[PDB]
């Protein structure tokens, strides 16, 4: 149960809430008040959408789906077979995601290391929450909140997309999808250079990272560092899903027409929007 | 047909890999052991990779993974209950002893070494042509606590040579004697050097380098641990 | 508050920074560009030296030249006029060969030929980039993770340009050189093929695209929080365990059971990303080719 370096580090203390009420751990989890918190809204939720699936009649996975609200409820309360549960639900999926942050801040205090992690995945709750709370409020209705299933969430992703034409115009969305493809290439190229000086050609000593930067160098005439690197993926990562919900948020509140006619901005300024010739004269 | 066969063959490939990524995430900590350091009957799922041993530059010899695992150091705590799965109290001081969040680990005591095989870490009087070339330049600046009493006063920053960059602060304390902070715990204001995880009575307690012109590995990390364990540690004597 | 380290408090610089020699040519390494302290903020100050060399010249010329081919049909199709030029910028477009002319060089140039000459300029300077990553590892004796890492990225690519056209028997399948219209493109080979989120690879592909985001967070956010224990020399860290090392494996097993160790999580972290056009690229080549409708193969499987 415990790693071999383990036991120094399984200290009292870090706790936010309940003093040494909760401050142990099972198996290699530690638990905390956040640990029970969790797990409370997790059972709940995972009983009710049980709940929705005999409603339904299906127990297959790939056919389950909760639904929201229609538009006709706006943002009232529904019934629970026709968008009550979703409702219930999405407290629940809520409380647990909150309550996992929160554990993850226990744990970085009880470590004594930063709380870069939380925060981080703070960014992420931000993004469910504009999908099925902001977004949703902004327009005036539940209804327009995605559907938990495993296909029908994809269908809402689809029809969402094509109620505004091709959704690749939206200009958010371009910047979403610039970090999310920089993020991975990045990736990449972390692990890579990582491993390469880790695991050298066979027989030679262990690369150090002046070697890393070297390659770098060499490679493009820059390197950005072994810090820079560490930066730079939590800032590109943050970025993409900032830029996510930036795009979504805009999308059927400020902007509904298509986004393929927001471009005509550009190409309607005067200086050159009477200009013969090219693809839009 | 064709997609089907490829998309079959695709999960068998991913659950190789999965298993090859766990069995690598294992060379390091295991065996598994109970709270008393004996090992623990159930191991999990996966079986210990085959060894694998890297080649240190410099003629530091070799590493094997995984390999006998030691602490080399005696663990100050106690057991608080009498089952398994709650905390160890510390029996002593336990930024003294090294537990919890001050923890230390018994690394090599040797400094790390740049591609060329000189220390990696120098302090600035000792690193020809390195100056401060952007922000506030620390030195000379007061060395301020969490109990905001000054402690000390910046004398020196020391540097990595091959990665350009500020590592510690060297301070002084009131009896003449230095110690290094870490660059990641200190706040550089523009009248002052901040450090929220020691009151001012704690500076004396940092571990000292014996050379001074050098940190080890070993040095590092007794002082990085030191430092951190204040944020739990210290907290009686912070204010704000 | 307490220093996050996500910028540097405090800039220090040396003397340039030559680099490791190992098997290198240096009569091919440049000198040292500037130092950028905006740059310094937040990586390294340090421009260059960079390695010159054969393929790297090759690979730029024939960059250059495929970027310059694209740009001389777009100043045409501006009637060579720099405000229309700019205006309609993103909706230029250089196009494929028609399904006429097959996969055949024939194609008169305002046709496709000219399509066909930026690609060769492309195909020239992607793999003869490729030769470079494998070669400057190799001038240092380090291994060849970046070049097989790169090869997955290139599978993708050549997919889309090369291998599924050549398969489907015409040049008019791939993908034109434009800003819009390649999207255009990218939303009409999914209506086209039955709808994309039917595709299992695509699937697939997305969960390690989500993934990569996800590990790079955990990741970079993981360095940092241990930074003040020295975590991010991650060599020095597999060699000899610190206590960096020791807590950010304990802050993933009691959060969620999982394994860790600083040469492990670089595993994951490059097979994660490497996953993303790998499972895409044999997703898109199976489009066409072999499945016609990912939504009627979905029906049945098959
Ligand atoms: C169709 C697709 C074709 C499309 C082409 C795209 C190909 C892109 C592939 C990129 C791979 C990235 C891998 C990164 C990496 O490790 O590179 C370093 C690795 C070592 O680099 P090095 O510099 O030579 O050595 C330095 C150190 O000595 C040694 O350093 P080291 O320790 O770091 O390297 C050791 C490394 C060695 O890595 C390899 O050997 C690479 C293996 C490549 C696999 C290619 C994947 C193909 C996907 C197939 C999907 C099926 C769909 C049909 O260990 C592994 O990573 C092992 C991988 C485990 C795979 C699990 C397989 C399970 C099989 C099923 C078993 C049954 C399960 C039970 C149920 O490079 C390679 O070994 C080269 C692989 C090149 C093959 C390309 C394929 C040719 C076509
Ligand atoms: C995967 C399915 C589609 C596809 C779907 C999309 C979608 C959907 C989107 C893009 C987006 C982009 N795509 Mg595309 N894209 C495809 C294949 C490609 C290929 C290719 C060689 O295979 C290239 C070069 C591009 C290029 C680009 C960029 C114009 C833009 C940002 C990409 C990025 O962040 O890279 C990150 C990598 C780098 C670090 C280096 C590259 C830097 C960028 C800026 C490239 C500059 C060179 C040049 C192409 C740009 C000219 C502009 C100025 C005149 C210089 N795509 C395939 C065909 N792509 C986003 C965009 O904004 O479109 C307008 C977007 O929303
Ligand atoms: C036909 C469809 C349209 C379209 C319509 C849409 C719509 C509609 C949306 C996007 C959104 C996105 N699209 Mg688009 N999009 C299209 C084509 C593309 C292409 C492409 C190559 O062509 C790409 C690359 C993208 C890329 C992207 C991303 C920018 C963004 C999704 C990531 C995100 O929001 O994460 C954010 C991350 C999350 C929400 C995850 C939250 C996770 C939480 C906090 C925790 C979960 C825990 C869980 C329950 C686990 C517990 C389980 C354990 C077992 C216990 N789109 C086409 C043109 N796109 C989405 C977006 O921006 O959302 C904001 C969005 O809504
Ligand atoms: C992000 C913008 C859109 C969106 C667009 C898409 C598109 C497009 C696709 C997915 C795909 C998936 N999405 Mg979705 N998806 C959205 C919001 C979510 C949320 C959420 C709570 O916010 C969840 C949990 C998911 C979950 C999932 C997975 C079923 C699947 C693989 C994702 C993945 O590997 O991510 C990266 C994360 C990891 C690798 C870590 C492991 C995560 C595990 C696998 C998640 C399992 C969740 C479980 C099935 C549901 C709850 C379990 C119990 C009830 C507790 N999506 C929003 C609406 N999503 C892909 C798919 O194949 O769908 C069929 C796909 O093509
Ligand atoms: C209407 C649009 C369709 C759709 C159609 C497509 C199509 C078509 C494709 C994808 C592809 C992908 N889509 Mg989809 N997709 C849709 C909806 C989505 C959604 C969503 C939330 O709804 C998401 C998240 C995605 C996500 C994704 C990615 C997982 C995947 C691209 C991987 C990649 O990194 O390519 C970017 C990386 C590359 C292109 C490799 C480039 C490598 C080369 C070597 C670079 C050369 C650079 C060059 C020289 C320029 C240098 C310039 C610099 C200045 C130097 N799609 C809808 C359903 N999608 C691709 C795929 O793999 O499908 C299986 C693809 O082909
Ligand atoms: C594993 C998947 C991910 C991945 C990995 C990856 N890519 C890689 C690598 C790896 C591991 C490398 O080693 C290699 C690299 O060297 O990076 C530093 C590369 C790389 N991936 C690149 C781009 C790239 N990768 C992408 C994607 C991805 N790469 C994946 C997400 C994408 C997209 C579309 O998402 C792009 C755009 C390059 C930075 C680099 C390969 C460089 C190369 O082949 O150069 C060949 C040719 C030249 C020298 C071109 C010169 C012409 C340009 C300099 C100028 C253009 C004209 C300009 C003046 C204006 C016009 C430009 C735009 C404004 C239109
Ligand atoms: C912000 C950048 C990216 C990011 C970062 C990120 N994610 C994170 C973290 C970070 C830094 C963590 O620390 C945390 C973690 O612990 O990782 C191991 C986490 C995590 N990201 C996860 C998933 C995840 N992250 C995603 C995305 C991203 N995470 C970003 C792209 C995605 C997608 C879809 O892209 C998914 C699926 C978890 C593995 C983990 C958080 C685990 C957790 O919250 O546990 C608490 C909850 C439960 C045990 C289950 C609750 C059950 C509910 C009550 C009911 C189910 C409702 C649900 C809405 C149904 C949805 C059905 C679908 C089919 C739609
Ligand atoms: C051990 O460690 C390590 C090191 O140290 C020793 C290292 O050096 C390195 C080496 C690393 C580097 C040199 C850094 C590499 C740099 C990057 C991967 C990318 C950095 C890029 C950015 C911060 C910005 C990217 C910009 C984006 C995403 C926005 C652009 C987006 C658009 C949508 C365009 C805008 C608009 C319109 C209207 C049309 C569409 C868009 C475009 C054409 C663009 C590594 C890997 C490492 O591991
Ligand atoms: C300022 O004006 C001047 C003229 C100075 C300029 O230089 C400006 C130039 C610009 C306006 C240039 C703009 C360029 C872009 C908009 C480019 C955009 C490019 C993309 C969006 C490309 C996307 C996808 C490309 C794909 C997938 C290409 C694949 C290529 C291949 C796999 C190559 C296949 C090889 C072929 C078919 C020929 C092979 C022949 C053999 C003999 C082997
Ligand atoms: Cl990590
Ligand atoms: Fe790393």
């Amino acid at each position: 149960a415990l790693l071999s370096f383990e036991r120094k580090y399984r200290v009292p203390g870090g706790t936010l809430v309940g003093g040494n009420l909760f401050d142990f751990w099972v198996g290699p989890f530690y638990v905390g008040f956040f640990g029970v918190a969790t797990f409370f809204f997790a059972a709940l939720g995972i009983i009710l959408i049980a709940w929705s699936a005999v409603l339904q009649g299906t127990w297959n996975p790939q056919l389950i789906s909760v639904y929201p609200p229609a538009l006709e409820y706006g943002l009232g309360g529904a019934p629970l077979a026709k968008g009550g549960l979703w409702q219930i639900i999405t407290i629940c999926a809520t409380g647990a995601f909150v309550s996992w942050a929160l554990r993850e801040v226990e744990i970085c205090r009880k470590l004594g290391i930063g709380y870069h992690i939380p925060f981080a995945f703070a960014f992420a709750i931000l993004a469910y929450l504009t999908l099925v709370l902001f977004r949703p409020v902004m327009m005036g209705a539940w209804g327009y909140a995605f559907p938990y299933g495993i296909w029908t969430h994809l269908d809402w992703v689809s029809n969402t997309g094509y109620t505004y034409g091709n959704f690749h115009y939206n200009p958010a969305h371009m910047i979403a999808i610039s970090f999310f493809f920089t993020n991975a290439l990045a990736l990449a190229l972390h692990g890579a250079l990582v491993l390469s000086a880790a695991n050298p050609e066979k027989g030679k000593e262990m690369r150090t990272p002046d070697h890393e930067d070297t390659f770098f160098r060499d490679l493009v005439g820059y390197s950005i560092g072994t810090l820079g690197i560490h930066r730079l993926g939590l800032l590109l990562s943050l970025s993409a899903v900032f830029f996510s919900a930036l795009c979504m948020i805009i999308t059927g509140t400020i902007w509904f027409d298509q986004w393929v006619d927001w471009w005509q901005w550009w190409v309607k300024l005067p200086w050159w929007a009477n200009i013969p010739g090219g693809i839009n004269g | 047909d064709l997609a089907s066969l490829a998309i079959y063959s695709f999960w068998i490939f991913l659950a190789g890999l999965i298993y090859y990524l766990q069995t690598e995430n294992m060379r390091e900590g295991y065996p598994l052991e109970n709270e008393d350091g004996t090992p623990a009957a159930n191991q999990g799922p996966f079986p210990l990779p085959k060894p694998k041993t890297f080649i240190l530059p410099h003629g530091r010899g070799t590493l094997t993974v995984p390999g006998p695992e030691s602490e080399d150091r005696p663990i100050a705590l106690a057991r608080t209950a009498v089952s398994e799965g709650f905390p160890h109290a510390p029996t002593g001081d336990p930024m003294k002893d090294g537990v919890g969040p001050a923890s230390w680990v018994a690394r090599r005591d040797l400094p790390e070494l740049d591609g060329h095989g000189h220390n990696k870490i120098k302090p600035m009087k000792a690193a020809a042509g390195f100056h401060v070339s952007a922000g506030k330049n620390p030195i000379g600046l007061p060395v301020r606590g969490c109990d905001l009493e000054i402690a000390g006063k910046v004398v020196d920053i020391w540097v990595d040579i091959p990665e350009q960059m500020a590592r510690f602060l060297e301070v002084e304390l009131k009896d003449g004697s230095t110690r290094l902070l870490p660059m990641q715990m200190v706040k550089v204001q523009s009248n002052r050097v901040h450090v929220n995880a020691l009151s001012s009575d704690l500076f004396a307690g940092i571990p000292t380098i014996k050379s001074p012109t050098e940190v080890t590995l070993l040095e590092e990390d007794k002082i990085c641990g030191y430092v951190a364990g204040g944020l739990m540690y210290a907290a009686p004597k912070r204010k704000s | 508050a307490e220093y996050q380290n996500i910028f540097s408090q405090v800039q220090v610089r040396g003397p340039a920074d030559l680099g490791m020699t190992e098997d290198v040519n240096l009569a091919n390494r440049s000198g040292v560009g500037p130092f950028s302290t905006l740059l310094g903020w937040f990586g390294n100050a340090q421009l260059g030296p960079i390695y010159l060399g054969s393929l790297g010249v090759l690979s730029l010329f024939s960059g250059l030249m495929w970027f310059f081919t694209i740009g001389i049909w777009f100043w045409y199709q501006a009637g060579w006029n720099p405000a229309v030029f700019l205006r309609d910028l993103f909706f230029f477009s250089l196009e494929p060969p028609a399904p006429e002319y097959g996969l055949s060089f024939a194609a008169p140039l305002k046709e496709g030929g000219l399509w066909l000459i930026a690609s060769f300029f492309m195909f020239v300077a992607v793999w003869s980039w490729w030769g470079r990553t494998y070669l400057r590892a190799q001038a240092l004796g380090m291994g060849k993770h970046t070049a097989w890492a790169f090869l997955s990225a290139i599978w993708l690519w050549m997919v889309l340009g090369f291998i599924r056209p050549i398969l489907m028997g015409s040049w008019s399948e791939a993908v034109p050189y434009g800003i819009f219209s390649h999207l255009d493109w990218t939303n009409n080979f999914s209506l086209v093929h039955g709808n994309l989120f039917y595709n299992p690879f695509h699937g697939l592909s997305i969960a390690f695209l989500y993934g990569s985001a996800l590990l790079f967070a955990m990741h970079g956010a993981t360095i940092l929080a241990v930074s003040r224990f020295g975590g991010e020399r991650e060599l020095e860290q597999i060699a000899d365990r610190g206590t960096a090392a020791e807590r950010a494996a304990l802050f993933w097993r009691w959060t969620m059971g999982f394994n860790w160790t600083m040469e492990g999580i670089h595993r994951w972290a490059i097979w994660m990303a490497v996953l993303v056009t790998l499972t895409g690229g044999i997703g898109i080549l199976l489009s066409g080719t072999v499945v016609d409708n990912w939504y009627v193969w979905g029906q049945n499987h098959g």
